[PDB]
RNA sequence: CGCAAGACGGACCAGAGCGAAAGCAUUUGCCAAGAAUGUUUUCAUUAAUCAAGAACGAAAGUCGGAGGUUCGAAGACGAUCAGAUACCGUCGUAGUUCCGACCAUAAACGAUGCCGACCGGCGAUGCGGCGGCGUUAUUCCCAUGACCCGCCGGGCAGCUUCCGGGAAACCAAAGUCUUUGGGUUCCGGGGGGAGUAUGGUUGCAAAGCUGAAACUUAAAGGAAUUGACGGAAGGGCACCACC
C-alpha cells in the first residue's frame, strides 16, 4: 500500500504486515488509499464499512 | 413607385435581381478560356468550377474550388465566353 | 497569559537574482522550542509580490508567487513558483461586444518545473470600423487557441525555467501570440493571464543559490 | 518585538486581508505572506450589539485596535487585501469597508497596493435561497 | 392583455435561456429576461480618495476599481429604484438614460 | 488641524432634511485658488467668513 | 380557491372514490 | 498552504446563433447529421396537408444500481404573530447528479397550425455568395482574414406609416373579407356542473387519453375609458405641516 497512490482501489488488504490478507475480501466489496505517511510508514485507508 | 417598367427593365436592375427573380431566368456564371504558362494550349473552365481542374498531359493543378467562383493559380488568364 | 512576539524573529525575503528589486518585506516566525525548526515552518511561504516592486520601473498588474525554497539565516530563498495578473488588470479587459478567447497549455522545461500556462486573447475593433460586434467565427477562435498552444510548446519546452521568467517579466509571450494572430483575427488585450507551478523535481540547493547569484 | 530594520523613514510592510461582509467587518494585518498573523479586531469585537457589528463606526474602531497593535510590532507600511462575503453569494464589499480603510490610514499606516480577492466563482454551486427568492 | 411586445425579456428566436440567481433575492430570474448593471466604482466613494492618497506609500499611485456584475430581479430592481414603472408609450423607449 | 477661516463667493443652494443647511462654496482667506464646498447653518449670505475647524472636509455636492 | 388547488382538491377526491369502489370489489 | 469529493461551466453573453420541439455555453479529439448559400450537376412531379399509427418531449414524480459537494419538498427547531402547523434563520429526509428502464404533462406561449402567392418603406445584424477605392497583418508579392461601400438570397429581430384589418389593445400580419372560395389538418358554440360521473385504454404507481348527464344560472367574459383607492414611482404646496 506504500507504492500505490491515493485513491486507489485494493481487496485483500492485510491488516497487519506479513498476516496474508484479511481486509476487504468478501465479493463486490473495495478499500481505498486516503492518504500517506512517509515518515512512520503508514497510510489511512477507507475500510467497506467506511471507517479510515 | 406605382409605374414602373416591368415590361422593359433597365439593365442595372436585371443585376438587383436574383437569377431566378430575373424577368427571364439567366444565370451569373460564365465559361473562360484559361491558359497556364506552362503549357502552350487554352482549355476550357467553369466559372463555378467546385472541382479542381488536372491540366493536360498531367501538368499540375489550375482551378481550386471554392463556396462561389472557383479561384485560378497566380499568372493564369481568363477571358469570357461571346454566347 | 504571555506575549507570542516575545518569540518573532524578522528575516530578509532575497528575490531570485533574475529580478532587480532585491528587498520584499521582514515576516514574523517563532524561534525553535520543541522539535520544530524556525526554517522548517518558514520553507513554504507563497510570496505573491507585484511586478513594479519586484522589477525598477515597469507595469504593476503583473505578481508572482515566490516560495521561501531553502531558509539560510537571517534570508529567505524564493523562487518563481507562477505568475498571477491583478483581478482590477482581469476583469478590466473583459468587457462586452469583442470576442474573449483563452488557451491553457500543460508544458514541462529541461530542468523539471512542469507549469500550466494560461493565455488570454481580446478581438480588436479597428480605427475605421463602425460595426459595434466585432466578433471572430468559431473556427478563427480555435485557429488562434491552436496557434497560442503551440508558441508556449515553443518558448517553455525549448529552454529552462530561469529564462522562461525573464520572457514573464516582460510581454515576450504576450507579444508573440498578439502579433501572430493578427492575420487570423486582429486581436489586442493578449497577456499570458496565470502561470500555475504543479510538478517540481528533486530539490538541489545549489541551483536555488545560482537563482540568488 | 524588536526587528533588525533601519528605523529612519524605511516601510516594513505586511499585508491586511479584510473580509468586509454585511453583518460583520474583520481587519486581519498578516505578514507578506499570509501563513503568519499578527493582529485581528473587528467590528463585533468593539461593539456588543449585533445590529452595528458592519456599521462603519464599528470597523474604525476596529481597524484603530489594528494600527496601534500593528504600530508597536514594527510594521509601518500595509498591504490591502479587500473581500466581499463572496462564492455563491453576494461579490460587493459591505458598509464597514471605506470606514476601516481610513481609520488605519488617518492613523498614519502607510499603504501599499489594494485589490479585490473577493472569492469569486467560475461557476456556482446552487445559491441559498428558494426558486421564488428570499420573500420579505 | 399584452402590455409589452417583447415579453419583457430579450428571447426571439431561442426556447430556452439559462437562469440567474438574483443578487438582492435568489430569485431563478432567465439571464436576458433578468435586468443587469455592470457596476464600475471606485473603492471610496468621494471623502476618503484624499487621506489614503496622503499616506500612500508610491508617488500618485491609482487606486483599483471594483468590477461587479450585478443581476436584479424585476421585484428587487423596482423596489430599490433601478428601474421604474414609465408612461404607456415611454416603456418603449430601449434607450439607457445619461 | 489648526483653526482656519474661509470666506463665502455663493451659496449653491438649501439641503439638508428640513431645509436648514445651505451648501455654500467658500473661498479660503489664505489662498484663493484652493475653494471648497460645505454645509453652513443659520442665515447665510455671500462674503461673509465660516470658522472651519479644519480644510479637510467636503460636502456632497447635489 | 385557485384553480391549481381547486384541481388538487378533485384529484384527492378521485383517489377518494377509487379507494372506496374497492370496498365493494 | 496542500488535499479529496460531487456539482456547476460566471464575466465574454447579445431582442446573437443552432435544434422539430423540449432544449443547448470550459479545451481538444472522435462519430454521424443539418440548413442556408453556390451550382449552364442529376432524377423529372417524385409534392402540400394529414384520420389511424408512431418518434422525441423541461421540471417534478416512479422502479432498480451507483453517488451524495451544494441546495433542499417532508420534517426538527428558533423567531414573527392573537394564532403561522407561513413568509424570515440555522439544520435536514425524498430529491437535486449519473446509468438503465418508466411517465407524456407545463402560462410545453409568439396564449398566433403547416405549405403557397401577393401587397410599403427604413436602418441594423447573423450565415453563405458576388463585386468595389482605400486602411491593416502575414512583408519579400499574391491569395486570404480584420475592417470599409454596396448587392443578392435565407434567417432572428427592430423601427416606421391612413397598406389594410380589427371590439380595441395591437398586427407588413393578426393584411389581401358581405367586393364573403389557394390547399389542408386539428378545433370552439353563454356561465357552471366538469375535465367531473361512467365505460374502455395506458401505466408499477402517481396519473394520462377519450368523456357525458341530471341539474343549475342571467350573465360569466374581452379590449378600452372615466373616477375612487394603493402598504406603486414621482412632482408640488401649506406655521390649521415640519425645521
Amino acid at each position: 500500500v506504500g507504492t500505490m497512490p491515493e485513491g486507489t482501489i485494493v481487496c485483500c488488504l492485510e491488516e497487519k504486515p506479513g498476516d496474508r490478507g484479511k481486509l476487504a475480501r468478501a465479493s463486490g466489496n473495495y478499500a481505498t488509499v486516503i492518504s500517506h505517511n512517509p515518515e512512520t510508514k503508514k497510510t489511512r485507508v477507507k475500510l467497506p464499512s467506511g471507517s479510515k | 413607385p406605382l409605374a414602373k417598367d416591368l415590361l422593359h427593365p433597365s439593365p442595372e436592375e436585371e443585376k438587383r435581381k436574383h437569377k431566378k427573380k430575373r424577368l427571364v431566368q439567366s444565370p451569373n456564371s460564365y465559361f473562360m478560356d484559361v491558359k497556364c504558362p506552362g503549357c502552350y494550349k487554352i482549355t476550357t473552365v467553369f466559372s463555378h468550377a467546385q472541382t479542381v481542374v488536372l491540366c493536360v498531359g498531367c501538368s499540375t493543378v489550375l482551378c481550386q474550388p471554392t463556396g462561389g467562383k472557383a479561384r485560378l493559380t497566380e499568372g493564369c488568364s481568363f477571358r469570357r465566353k461571346q454566347h | 497569559v504571555v506575549d507570542p512576539f516575545s518569540k518573532k524573529d524578522w528575516y530578509d525575503v532575497k528575490a531570485p537574482a533574475m529580478f532587480n528589486i532585491r528587498n520584499i518585506g521582514k515576516t514574523l516566525v517563532t524561534r525553535t522550542q520543541g522539535t520544530k525548526i524556525a526554517s522548517d515552518g518558514l520553507k513554504g511561504r507563497v510570496f505573491e509580490v507585484s511586478l513594479a516592486d519586484l522589477q525598477n520601473d515597469e507595469v504593476a498588474f503583473r505578481k508572482f508567487k515566490l516560495i521561501t525554497e531553502d531558509v539560510q539565516g537571517k534570508n529567505c530563498l524564493t523562487n518563481f513558483h507562477g505568475m498571477d495578473l491583478t483581478r482590477d488588470k482581469m476583469c478590466s479587459m473583459v468587457k462586452k461586444w469583442q470576442t474573449m478567447i483563452e488557451a491553457h497549455v500543460d508544458v514541462k522545461t529541461t530542468d523539471g518545473y512542469l507549469l500550466r500556462l494560461f493565455c488570454v486573447g481580446f478581438t480588436k475593433k479597428r480605427n475605421n470600423q463602425i460595426r459595434k460586434t466585432s466578433y471572430a467565427q468559431h473556427q478563427q477562435v480555435r485557429q488562434i487557441r491552436k496557434k497560442m498552444m503551440e508558441i508556449m510548446t515553443r518558448e517553455v519546452q525549448t529552454n529552462d525555467l530561469k529564462e522562461v521568467v525573464n520572457k514573464l517579466i516582460p510581454d515576450s509571450i504576450g507579444k508573440d501570440i498578439e502579433k501572430a494572430c493578427q492575420s487570423i483575427y486582429p486581436l489586442h488585450d493578449v497577456f499570458v493571464r496565470k502561470v500555475k507551478m504543479l510538478k517540481k523535481p528533486k530539490f538541489e540547493l545549489g541551483k536555488l543559490m545560482e537563482l540568488h547569484g | 518585538s524588536l526587528g533588525p530594520q533601519v528605523a529612519e523613514g524605511e516601510n516594513v510592510f505586511g499585508v491586511c486581508h479584510i473580509f468586509a461582509s454585511f453583518n460583520d467587518t474583520f481587519v486581519h494585518v498578516t505578514d507578506l505572506s499570509g501563513k503568519e498573523t499578527i493582529c485581528r479586531v473587528t467590528g463585533g469585537m468593539k461593539v456588543k450589539a449585533d445590529r452595528d457589528e458592519s456599521s462603519p463606526y464599528a470597523a474604525m474602531l476596529a481597524a484603530q485596535d489594528v494600527a496601534q497593535r500593528c504600530k508597536e510590532l514594527g510594521i509601518t507600511a500595509l498591504h490591502i487585501k479587500l473581500r466581499a462575503t463572496g462564492g455563491n453569494r453576494t461579490k460587493t464589499p459591505g458598509p464597514g469597508a471605506q470606514s476601516a480603510l481610513r481609520a488605519l490610514a488617518r492613523s498614519g499606516m502607510k499603504i501599499g497596493r489594494i485589490e479585490d480577492v473577493t472569492p469569486i466563482p467560475s461557476d456556482s454551486t446552487r445559491r441559498k435561497g428558494g426558486r421564488r427568492g428570499r420573500r420579505l | 392583455t399584452k402590455k409589452r411586445r417583447n415579453n419583457g425579456r430579450a428571447k426571439k428566436g431561442r426556447g430556452h435561456v439559462q437562469p440567474i440567481r438574483c443578487t438582492n433575492c435568489a430569485c431563478c430570474v432567465p439571464k436576458d429576461k433578468a435586468i443587469k448593471k455592470f457596476v464600475i466604482r471606485n473603492i471610496v466613494e468621494a471623502a476618503a480618495v484624499r487621506d489614503i492618497s496622503e499616506v500612500s506609500v508610491f508617488d500618485a499611485y491609482v487606486l483599483p476599481k471594483l468590477y461587479v456584475k450585478l443581476h436584479y430581479c424585476v421585484s428587487c430592481a423596482i423596489h430599490s429604484k433601478v428601474v421604474r414603472n414609465r408612461s404607456r408609450e415611454a416603456r418603449k423607449d430601449r434607450t439607457p438614460p445619461p | 488641524q489648526p483653526i482656519k477661516l474661509a470666506r463665502v463667493t455663493k451659496v449653491l443652494g438649501r439641503t439638508g432634511s428640513q431645509g436648514q443647511c445651505t451648501q455654500v462654496r467658500v473661498e479660503f482667506m489664505d489662498d484663493t485658488s484652493r475653494s471648497i464646498i460645505r454645509n453652513v447653518k443659520g442665515p447665510v449670505r455671500e462674503g461673509d467668513v465660516l470658522t472651519l475647524l479644519e480644510s479637510e472636509r467636503e460636502a456632497r455636492r447635489l | 380557491m385557485r384553480a391549481k388547488w381547486r384541481k388538487k382538491r378533485m384529484r384527492r377526491l378521485k383517489r377518494k372514490r377509487r379507494k372506496m369502489r374497492q370496498r365493494s370489489k
